[PDB]
């Protein structure tokens, strides 16, 4: 939270390597004497964040998607993709081409995007996400004054 | 130094008793919680200097959060909820007054 | 989609803090029983089923607290934090019937005073 | 504004609980420049290394900070096995405190062919400072403008 503008900023840090690989088939943190590029982004997010949470899967082919609970209740989840580092400012040709969306610092929360329909959890301490055994299921726990799963 | 905010919220219909029934306003979210009237009506009190956002939190129809600044002299100046501009939008009176449009869409369509 | 299907396979479980201070009141009694706890949450269940009629949550971190309750035949007064800010509750309908604003004191108790025929005032006395 | 910082190295068999001085190292917080001056290693000090690194032991660095005691292990096979190529560097605050120290080899490897006599007569170490980084906020202001244009 930000004490000069009244706000909540939200900073994504990712850690990527260069276009060359290392042994790649024993890792240790005696070896590999390289230290790894970090992209900083930030956004703007009109809420408190109680808990916080990532949808961790077996396998791990599908998305990851960022479940947050808010002071109302609801839980909204919402995708890594749109909160990606590599966001450029100006749109240019191949980023656009390939997949990518232009940046812009304005995170707006969708009703349909919205777990919790009519059950809401009053005090939202935690949340735990368990793994399911398909391949796309994820079975998600709000705990705090009351439960719901 | 303490003040104290007041708000009037009015349904479009049904009754206000009905909708009082699981009904607060939030502040800052959890530093400062208000409750309801029996018909409408958010008292809130022990509040230090500084601008906040003030909204109704509902299952039911939700409200649209409103900026209101408060000043140590105590002048009390409502704005529209501005996060990429920071200036003035246009000026409203201190009566918060609040109009729910409706049910928020909480299921898609097929 | 989320329409049609409303509650195959969710749940939710409502529960309430450590009763502290719970009035058995209510002569008429259909299914009113109110409890204040020690969570800053205050509810109401019911004498049949013993379900949540209507729950009211403040606050939880330092302050907030209740420290009596009064129980009058229609309606609940009570105190929270520590003597700044007192609210009155109905138990037909959940809602406010009037708050008020405390001095800066240290609570110590309360009571009820009847003039000739019942009561019209609360006593509240501070450490001074 | 020039202060002294204590290097101490560690050899022993397996364990470690015997430290001596290795050199003298300056340090200037205004300007931001780091000197190293250490002494050479005995012919004695040499053949405790090289019987060190074939038992595969643990080279650990102590550095003193005016107290505290900041400790770094390094692998010293990979040492004996390539060219004496020592990196310091030093971790501070945004004011004068001082975190760790981490000592790191480029070659980084496993091989372990020999070592020579001729390569093992001069230090190669390189002193580096590492002060906080300040992370971006949102870029608001861009976007206003490219919205507006
Ligand atoms: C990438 O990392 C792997 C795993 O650390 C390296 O493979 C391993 O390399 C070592 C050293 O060459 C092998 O040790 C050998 O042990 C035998 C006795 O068992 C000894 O006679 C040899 O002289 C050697 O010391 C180890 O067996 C080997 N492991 C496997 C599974 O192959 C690999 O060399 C690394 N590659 C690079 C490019 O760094
Ligand atoms: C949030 O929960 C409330 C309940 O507290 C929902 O209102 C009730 O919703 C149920 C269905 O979810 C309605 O039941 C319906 O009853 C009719 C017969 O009256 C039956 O034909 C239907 O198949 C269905 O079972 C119930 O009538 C309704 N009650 C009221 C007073 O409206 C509310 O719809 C929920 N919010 C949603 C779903 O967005
Ligand atoms: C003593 O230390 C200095 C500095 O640490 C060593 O100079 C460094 O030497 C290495 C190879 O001997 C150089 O690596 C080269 O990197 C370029 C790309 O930067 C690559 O194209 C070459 O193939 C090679 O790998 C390195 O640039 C150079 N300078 C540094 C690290 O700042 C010196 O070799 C050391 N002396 C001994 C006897 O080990």
């Amino acid at each position: 939270w930000n004490t000069k503008a009244r706000r909540n900023e939200f900073t994504v840090l990712e850690l990527y390597e260069g276009t060359e690989q290392y042994n790649a088939t024993a890792f240790s943190s005696l070896d590999r004497p390289q230290l790894p590029q970090v992209l900083q982004q930030s956004y703007i997010f009109p809420s408190s964040i109680s808990a916080m949470e990532a949808t961790i899967t077996e396998r791990g082919i599908t998305s990851r998607h960022l479940l947050i609970g808010l002071p109302s209740g609801a839980i909204l989840s919402l995708p890594k993709a749109l909160l990606d580092p590599r966001r450029p400012e100006i749109p240019t040709e191949q980023s656009r081409e390939e997949n990518l969306i232009p940046y812009s610092p304005d995170v707006q929360i969708h009703a349909e995007r919205f777990i919790n329909y009519n059950q809401t959890v009053s005090r939202m301490r935690g949340i735990y996400t368990a793994p399911s055994g398909l391949e796309s299921t994820c079975l998600v726990v709000a705990y705090g004054l009351d439960i719901y799963q | 130094d303490r003040f104290k905010i007041e708000g009037r919220a009015v349904v479009p219909g049904v009754k206000p008793q009905d909708w009082i029934s699981a009904a607060r306003v939030l502040v800052d979210g959890e530093e400062h919680v208000g409750f309801l009237k029996t018909d409408g009506s958010f008292v809130v009190h022990d509040i230090p200097s500084g601008s906040y956002v003030v909204e109704v939190v509902s299952p039911a129809y939700r409200f649209d959060p409103v900026r209101v600044d408060i000043t140590s002299k105590g002048k009390m100046r409502a704005r529209y909820v501005n996060y990429i501009k920071t200036s003035e939008v246009v000026r409203l009176p201190y009566p918060l007054q609040m109009k729910s449009s409706g049910p928020p869409s909480y299921f898609i369509k097929r | 989609v989320y329409e049609d299907q409303v509650g195959k396979f969710d749940w939710r479980q409502q529960y309430v803090g450590k009763v502290k201070f719970a009035s058995l009141e209510f002569s008429p009694g259909s299914k009113k029983l109110v409890v204040a706890t020690e969570k800053n949450v205050i509810a109401a269940l019911n004498s049949r089923t013993g379900e949540i009629l209507w729950r009211h949550v403040d606050k939880g971190t330092a302050e907030g607290a209740v420290d009596a309750m009064l129980l009058h035949g229609q309606d609940v007064i009570t105190v929270s934090n520590g003597g700044r800010i007192m609210r009155s509750w109905e138990t037909n309908i959940g809602g406010l019937n009037w708050e008020i604003t405390l001095d800066s004191g240290s609570f110590q108790a309360l009571g009820l005073v009847g003039l000739q025929e019942s009561v019209r005032y609360i006593a509240v006395l501070k450490k001074t | 504004g020039t202060v002294g910082l204590l290097l101490e190295h560690s050899f022993e068999i397996d364990d470690s609980a015997n430290f001596r001085k290795r050199g003298s190292l300056l340090w200037n917080q205004q300007d931001g420049t780091l000197s190293l001056s250490q002494r050479q290693l005995s012919e004695e000090e040499r053949g405790r290394l090289r019987d060190v690194a074939a038992l595969n032991g643990l080279y650990r660095v102590r550095i003193p900070r005016r107290g505290g005691y900041v400790s770094s292990f390094v692998p010293a096979c990979s040492l004996v096995e390539s060219h004496l190529s020592d990196q310091l560097t030093l971790h501070v605050d945004v004011a004068g405190n001082v975190v760790g120290v981490s000592v790191v080899t480029h070659p980084g490897g496993c091989r372990g062919h020999e070592v020579e006599d001729v390569d093992l007569e001069l230090f190669n170490t390189s002193v580096q400072l590492q002060p906080p980084t300040t992370a971006p906020g949102p870029e608001t202001a861009a976007f206003i403008e490219r919205l507006e244009m």
